[PDB]
């Protein structure tokens, strides 16, 4: 999750997309063509340094 | 279930989109595509290639 | 020969007359995917 003036960029592993919330949810991965890259790089383990 | 799509048939759970192509529940099913060829439909055409 | 016609596959359509079908749609299809899944096969017919 990254906060910005435009909205909230978050990556949902379940749906395999890179969303942006700005009042309405927008799947940036689908709009700009990144569905495969995210669907191949997803895992269940949470982030840790 | 989690980030994976599952199925249930014949008393067993089949994980989808993980095996070899065109093999559904251990059986090979074909794939096909039908598309009408109607260009200059008022004219009588001979389909050559 | 004399003429040619390119056909694209944007989905599948039915219920329309053969005389007025559209080249960008398919009339029937079994076990195909027109979306990029596991590869960059978006708008290109691929196996299921």
């Amino acid at each position: 999750i990254a906060e910005s003036p435009s909205g909230l960029y978050f990556i949902d592993n379940e749906t395999n997309s890179l969303y942006l919330f700005n009042g309405e949810i927008v799947s940036l991965s689908d709009k700009l063509g990144f569905r495969q890259w995210i669907s191949t790089h997803n895992v269940h383990v949470n982030w840790e340094p | 279930v989690s980030s994976e799509f599952y199925a249930f048939k014949d008393g067993k759970m089949w994980e989808q989109f993980a095996g070899d192509y065109n093999m559904f529940f251990g059986e090979y099913k074909p794939f096909s595509i039908t598309f009408v060829a109607n260009a200059e439909e008022p004219n009588d055409k001979i389909f050559n290639t | 020969a004399l003429k040619k016609e390119q056909h694209f596959f944007k989905g599948m359509q039915r219920d329309l007359s053969v005389s007025k079908f559209n080249p960008e749609y398919a009339f029937d299809a079994q076990n195909i995917r027109i979306t990029a899944r596991e590869h960059d096969t978006l708008l290109s017919v691929s196996n299921e």
